[PDB]
């Protein structure tokens, strides 16, 4: 959920 | 249709057959996903410019490439953000209708006419157009404990990636994490010793690790006599640390050769070294797996699943996997509640036909005509390219009980007809036909006029409306084809002759239920005699009931979708400015240890570096992943109780910096948020300290000068921090010899990173950087004393040229549509509503003088658009439905009669939702029912049931005065003769939606919105029509 | 206002507004944006013993970009508290500069 | 230039063909590298698939993978064609002088 | 032919080339006709450049990397107008100079001191057998027969 | 543009420029002399009539 | 072939109100496809003599 994208995660 | 198929039951079973193999032929050809795409097309750039703030990056870079944007067809708004990171990125916003591979092409296409006039740097990182739209699938995570991040970043990307790539359904994975890269530790003091500098090694690394072609011996423009040819090979790259290290930067005339690792310490690391991830407290490397369009989810997650369990067996020691977050979990639940509703529907209406037509080859047909109905509809959505996701599979549910209403209507009518008169099945369903085929067929185009308007809206909301408008809509019109086809003919063939004086002989249950039916039918007529007497006074209390209802509904707060129960929160650290990545690590491990804490979470994941408000050293952000609903059956164990309590936790516990978890809103593109965001520009370019002022002026007018919950209100963007400012004298450094090439080169060199050349490792090109060792970059210090040579070779102090000193300065820029923005927040407390709040901002930055604006932001550029739309469409369809009921009845004045009904289901759905926000609030916790999407659904739904019974009532009213009899006396028999079928379809409807009002679990929030809604209106809206209707058709007999 | 600076203005904002709705295929400006004019003369690059590319190379050289960096970058030392970030000019933003 | 067939294939032709799935009617893709220093990647979609929507969808998944390639590639660029393979005539020019 | 465990380049070939000698004296398949596709992998030339050698007599590595380069390949150095059309000026040796393996083997390099310093010492050039052509069939290594 | 309209277009930009005209500086005012619309519209109102 | 039975099994059943008659119609495929291989086989014989 890292390297500018986030994701629902 | 009906005597047609009457006498040719075989016909009407092979076109069921036809309809049951499109039927499943479309659910074997339909994607399966989570939900569909409603946001509109968006693609971003994302530059990279190592070393560069905010104000250098946007200026240099992000303008160059905005201002060369506007003509792109079809753009609708554009914004752009840079951060001192090193990186920046362009957005553009398209209108719907835009094609996003054509729209991707294009941006492109401009990006290439400018590429060249961006700095050199960021032409060697390369600008990455890409579209923002994504079908997330799953979280895949490589926990280790005994190996670095960098060795498991190495890993993954060589062995476990391009394996997920290649199973079947998977669209996307994305790797978060820095590669590798050969990483050049250069110290100062040592380069100093010798007499180099930063531009000798990046000269000797270019020169000596570089790629020969040599050619081939033998070429084409050859001698007679050739007989051979071959192609010369030539290796001149290097591959190691140590060949690497033993570059030369120097060779001396005594033959020394000083080399690289003199000055230098040479070793494999990573690209960048900003964010770094961990599972429970554990290093890891994630994946994101996304789906592509057209693709199964739950296939493709089996298959990720079980691809990545064979991979297991090769992972090195201590390494291993984890699913975390999975998102087709979602949509299975959804296709198992779907399944359970037909069943128990199936058992209801079972249960029901047995009890009232009390027998059992009557509870055949209904089991018959309803899946082949369902199955229909899924023929319809595969043929007009939708999915199969959770608005589809609750527009299956919802639409279940009218296709069983269908049949319940039908069968009854047969059975009253074949056991009043003692006639044969066959002749009993030609004269039930003959009664209500044109009912059917006029109940059908009303459903079709009511359910179409929710297909032509506009925006996300018309995206998830069309859902439910297609699916219901394409799942009646089938289930009408199937009553006036297989249902009479079932009818006619499968039922056997009642004989004659048959009942009123029953000796058992049945027979005293037949008398208490009776006796209940007798008084329901009695007190409708009664109500019909006195005509004036109940038209009164009607209209009482019907401006109560609307009164009711006006007063209703307003949504889009309600926050549910997904299994993960989120969080969002964040320590003061200028703090390091130190700090925050300590801080993001004591959220872990809380999060531990709290039972109802499972996993934690951490990130460090990032978040979704900014990108800075001093950010963070987790996913507290929480168990499986199951275990999550009590008060404090929902998401919203978890947020809580770990808010509460960390304000008690964080000492440095502060933390706050918050339930993310279902869609997460275009889904319910609140606010009216902001984005005040300047035409003017007047700087940033004055927009600041005119931002915190507005600021000021809004908070409590207006009407807008001042704690709510905020400033949106990163506060300022203090900064190192390097003023350079280029008198002063004229009167030396220092020119200005080398004051560029020292402060470039002396803090930032440098690309120098590519080298091959093992397989794969990477990345060769140069920077400064650790120990020269941490002071304010390193900068001052930076000696530049002059024109004579010897240094110089950069004191005397430049006198750094320390400044306040942005960390972090903005522009919405090419000026300089900067964005805010609000919401109007309660009373005020959306509209009037917006024209009074608007007002508010209209007295702030010319250059400066206000752009709406977010869902405030929906909402900016009055709601016209929804008047004007609901007025066209009461329109269209009074058209088709005139022609159905051949009266201008009786469809009058059934336009009267629509009152009271307005009543009793509006009163419901109000009595369980009241229920709620005096013994629970907020007031969770809102008029949303999902309260729309259902008042149309049970508006379109309404209609259907006061339709059936009324055709048969008006045929029977036509016989010879009154309108008291047609409204009596009319009403009489309804009373059975109606008590029977309201029991199955309203037993069936009873399972929604108490739904709780994974979707829950929807479910009992749509089950609060439907149960109270059918009701409510129920127990009046079945008194007022009659009434509604004598006074409009009398009247006119 | 002069017709240099209401050309400056148009290009900078009333063009893009308008190449950016629905239906426009180009907006053309009959003029253009303002830039800095360096009208040199021969006879005193000769009084010098200057050239043309002596000029372009000292443009060249002195108006440049300085993306200086941060203190405090990311692989650092155990102990670090404060980061900052560097900020030199380097270019040049008007005629008598 | 200069690299071998196994160095272009690697470093060229497997970081495209791995981008390359998921193309909505994708039915078998294939690569060829020769010791010249070029490489291709033909990508075989379903008849009733069209070609302008496959080409569209292939080069926005070239584009987003060509920032990672290898410097010398960017330079000369990757071309994309959607032409047959067997051929239709054959014309030939002659002469004496 | 794919190879899915990943064997390498030889076995796949040994297969190959097993699978065409039973795929001919089977009777099916008429002889002489079945083939394997690919161009056949040759000998090739290796120059193993030694940039200890290279250092210790003062040879450069851009000097041996523009000489190697500029003996056996076309140059393309600038357009020249041929009859009302831009078109190519390109710098090769002549075929002499560029057809036997002496003719790279006995190159030089300019030394720091401008001296011949001749290839056969700071290099090594020998005979190897590389691989012409490398194909993949749907993400798997392949080889072609008819 | 091809597949452009002609009434639409100059609506909108008339529009879009009186929106514009707020943030002019002092003394700058605009007019479009030269407009290919007014006949289209003058055309068909009269074709109507 | 499935696909044609089935499909010449429906039509019929429907136009001719019978499950029976399609039946039948279906029992006479059996000879057109040993009609058809017969002869098929018999030309390669005659062929190859
Ligand atoms: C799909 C295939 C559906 C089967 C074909 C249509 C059969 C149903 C109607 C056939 C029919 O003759 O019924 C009469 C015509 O219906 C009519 O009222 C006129 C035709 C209306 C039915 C057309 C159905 C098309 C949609 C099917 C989907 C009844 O009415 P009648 O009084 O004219 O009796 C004259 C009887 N030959
Ligand atoms: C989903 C589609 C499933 C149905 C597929 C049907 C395939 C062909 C079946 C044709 C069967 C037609 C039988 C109709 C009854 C026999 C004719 C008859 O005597 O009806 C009297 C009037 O016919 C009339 O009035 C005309 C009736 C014409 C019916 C045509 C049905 C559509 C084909
Ligand atoms: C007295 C009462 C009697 C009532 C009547 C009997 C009860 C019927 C109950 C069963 C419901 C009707 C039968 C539906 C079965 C499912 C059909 C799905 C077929 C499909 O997948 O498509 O086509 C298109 C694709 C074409 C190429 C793909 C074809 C795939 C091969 C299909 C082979 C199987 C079908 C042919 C042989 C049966
Ligand atoms: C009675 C005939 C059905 C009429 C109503 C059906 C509603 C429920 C159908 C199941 C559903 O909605 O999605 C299916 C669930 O898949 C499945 O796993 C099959 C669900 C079991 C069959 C439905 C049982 C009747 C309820 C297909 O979804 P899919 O695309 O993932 O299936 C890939 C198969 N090739
Ligand atoms: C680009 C060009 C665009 C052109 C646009 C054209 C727009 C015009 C559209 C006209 C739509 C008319 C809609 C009529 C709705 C009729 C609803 C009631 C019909 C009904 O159920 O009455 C039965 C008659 O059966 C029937 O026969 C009803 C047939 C109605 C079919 C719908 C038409 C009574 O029958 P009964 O029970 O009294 O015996
Ligand atoms: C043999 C059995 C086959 C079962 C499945 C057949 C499904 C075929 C499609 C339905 C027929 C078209 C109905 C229709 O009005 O057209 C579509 C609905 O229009 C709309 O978008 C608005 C209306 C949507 C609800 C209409 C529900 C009708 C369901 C069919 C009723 C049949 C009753 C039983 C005979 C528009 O499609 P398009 O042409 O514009 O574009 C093509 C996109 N792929
Ligand atoms: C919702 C629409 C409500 C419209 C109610 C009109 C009722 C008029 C009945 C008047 C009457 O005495 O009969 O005749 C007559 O002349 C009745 C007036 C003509 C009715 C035409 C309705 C077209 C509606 C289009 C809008
Ligand atoms: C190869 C082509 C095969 C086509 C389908 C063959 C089905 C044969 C059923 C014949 C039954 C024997 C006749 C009979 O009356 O018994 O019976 C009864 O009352 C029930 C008979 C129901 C038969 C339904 C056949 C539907 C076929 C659907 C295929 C899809």
């Amino acid at each position: 959920c890292t390297n500018e994208d986030g994701k629902p995660c | 249709m009906a005597k047609f198929f009457i006498d040719r039951p075989i016909f009407a079973w092979v076109i069921s057959i036809f309809i049951i193999a499109a039927g499943i032929f479309g659910i074997k050809s339909l994607p399966v996903s989570q939900y569909p795409s409603v946001a509109a097309p968006t693609i971003t750039l994302h530059a990279i410019y190592p070393g560069a703030s905010a104000q250098v990056m946007e200026g240099s870079v992000l303008s160059v490439i905005e201002r060369n944007m506007n003509g792109v067809e079809g753009l609708d708004y554009m914004s752009t953000s840079a951060d001192s990171s090193g990186s920046g990125s362009v957005s553009l916003t398209f209108t719907p209708d835009t094609d996003e591979n054509l729209a991707q092409v294009e941006v492109q296409n401009k990006l290439s006419e400018v590429l060249s006039t961006l700095p050199a740097t960021v032409q060697q990182y390369g600008v990455t157009v890409s579209k923002a739209r994504s079908n997330f699938l799953m979280i895949v995570m490589l926990s280790s404990d005994v190996q670095s991040t960098e060795e498991m970043n190495d890993y993954a990307q060589r062995n476990v990636v391009p394996e997920l790539q290649r199973i079947e359904g998977v669209g996307q994975v994305r790797l978060f994490g820095a590669q590798r890269a050969m990483r050049i530790w250069v110290d100062p003091k040592k380069l100093q010793n010798y007499n180099l500098s930063f531009a000798d090694v990046g000269s000797a690394l270019s020169a000596q690790n570089i790629q020969i072609s040599a050619g081939s011996i033998g070429s084409l423009p050859a001698v007679r006599g050739q007989t051979v040819t071959a192609t010369v090979t030539a290796q001149g790259q290097l591959g190691t640390a140590e060949e690497f290290g033993n570059v030369i930067l120097r060779a001396n005339t005594d033959g020394s050769n000083i080399y690289l690792k003199d000055v230098a310490k040479v070793g494999l690391g990573m690209e960048d070294y900003s964010s770094s991830t961990r599972l429970n407290g554990v290093n890891t490397t994630g994946m994101a797996v996304m789906l592509s369009n057209s693709g199964n989810a739950m296939a493709t997650a089996k298959a990720v699943k079980e691809r990545l369990a064979v991979l297991e067996k090769y992972f090195p020691q201590g390494m291993s996997w984890k699913t975390p977050y999975d998102t087709s979990k979602f949509v299975e639940i959804s296709i198992e509640k779907v399944i359970h509703t037909l069943i128990e529907a199936m058992v209801l209406v079972f249960v029901v036909m047995y009890l009232f037509l009390q027998n059992i080859r009557y509870t055949l047909i209904p089991t018959i005509v309803v899946p082949i109905s369902l199955l229909g509809g899924f023929a319809f959505i595969s043929y007009m390219g939708m999915s199969i996701n959770v608005l589809t599979m609750f527009a299956m549910i919802l639409v279940i009980g009218i296709v069983v209403d269908d049949a319940i209507v039908v069968v009854e009518n047969v059975e009253r007809i074949m056991a009043g008169e003692g006639l044969p099945p066959k002749e009993a369903t030609k004269k039930a036909m003959g009664q209500i085929s044109g009912a059917v067929i006029g109940i059908t185009a009303v459903l079709i006029s009511v359910f179409v308007p929710l297909a032509m809206f506009s925006g996300a909301a018309g995206n998830i409306y069309k859902q439910f408008a297609l699916t219901m809509a394409s799942s009646i019109a089938f289930s009408a084809f199937l009553a006036l086809t297989l249902t009479p003919a079932l009818c006619a063939t499968m039922l056997k002759t009642i004989p004659k004086g048959h009942h009123e002989e029953k000796k058992g249950f049945f027979g005293w239920f037949n008398k208490k039916f009776d006796s209940w039918t007798h008084g329901y007529e009695g007190r409708v005699a009664k109500v019909l007497r006195k005509t004036f006074r109940m038209m009164v209390v009607y209209i009482g009931l019907a401006v109560v209802g609307v009164f009711l509904f006006m007063r209703l707060p307003t949504s889009f979708l309600p926050t549910e129960d997904q299994g993960f929160v989120m969080v969002s650290v964040q320590l003061p400015a200028g703090a390091t990545k130190e700090r925050t690590d300590a801080t993001l491990a004591q959220v872990t240890q809380l999060a531990k804490s709290i039972p109802e979470i499972e996993n934690i994941i951490t990130v460090s570096g990032f978040s979704f408000s900014g990108s800075g050293q001093n950010m963070a952000m987790g996913f507290a992943i929480l168990k499986d609903w199951n275990e999550r059956t009590a008060s404090g164990s929902d998401a919203v109780a978890v947020a809580g309590k770990l808010t509460g936790m960390m304000m008690g516990t964080l000492k440095d910096g502060f933390g706050i978890a918050v339930v993310p809103p279902p869609i997460l593109e275009l889904g319910n948020g609140s606010g009216l965001s902001i984005n005040l520009q300047d035409r003017n370019n007047t700087g940033h300290t004055a927009l600041l002022a005119k931002r915190n002026e507005l600021i000021q007018k809004m908070r409590a000068s207006g009407l807008f919950d001042p704690s709510t209100v905020r400033a949106g963007g990163l506060e300022d921090s203090p900064q190192l400012k390097i003023d350079i004298n280029r008198a002063a450094a004229a009167a030396q010899g220092v020119s200005f090439a080398d004051i560029r080169t020292a402060l470039a060199s002396a803090l930032s990173s440098s690309y120098v050349s590519d080298f091959p490792n093992q397989g794969r090109l990477q990345r060769v950087m140069v920077q400064a060792d650790g120990d020269a970059r941490m002071q304010p210090a390193d900068i001052l004393n930076l000696t530049v040579p002059n024109s004579s070779g010897i240094a110089v102090p950069l004191s005397s040229i430049a006198t750094v000193s320390w400044q306040m300065g942005t960390e972090q820029s903005v522009r919405f549509n090419g000026y300089p923005a900067m964005e805010l927040s609000g919401s109007p407390a309660t009373g005020v509503s959306t509209g009037q709040a917006m024209e009074a901002v608007q007002k508010m930055v209209d007295e702030l003088g010319s250059g400066y604006s206000l752009e709406w932001g977010g869902q405030s550029r929906e909402e900016a658009k009055g709601g016209s739309q929804t008047i004007a469409l609901y007025a066209l369809a009461a329109v269209a439905v009074f058209l088709v009921l005139a022609a159905l009845y051949e009266s201008w004045s009786i469809p009058l009669a059934v336009l009267l009904v629509m009152p009271l289901g307005l009543a009793g759905a509006a009163a419901g939702v109000t009595g369980r926000n009241l229920f709620e609030g005096l013994l629970g916790s907020v007031p969770s029912f809102a008029n949303d999407i999902y309260f729309q659904v259902g008042f149309v739904t049970v508006m379109g049931l309404s209609a259907k019974n006061a339709i059936l009532i009324i055709e048969f009213a008006k045929d029977l005065q036509a016989q010879g009899k009154s309108a008291v006396e047609a409204a009596l028999e009319a009403a009489r003769l309804r009373f059975r079928p109606i008590i029977m379809t309201s029991f199955a409807f309203i037993l069936g939606v009873v399972p929604l009002y108490i739904a709780g679990g994974a979707s829950s929030a929807s479910q009992r919105a749509i089950g609060t809604t439907v149960f109270w209106g059918m009701l409510i809206g129920t127990l009046l029509s079945v008194f007022l209707v009659p009434l509604f058709y004598v006074v409009v007999r009398k009247f006119f």
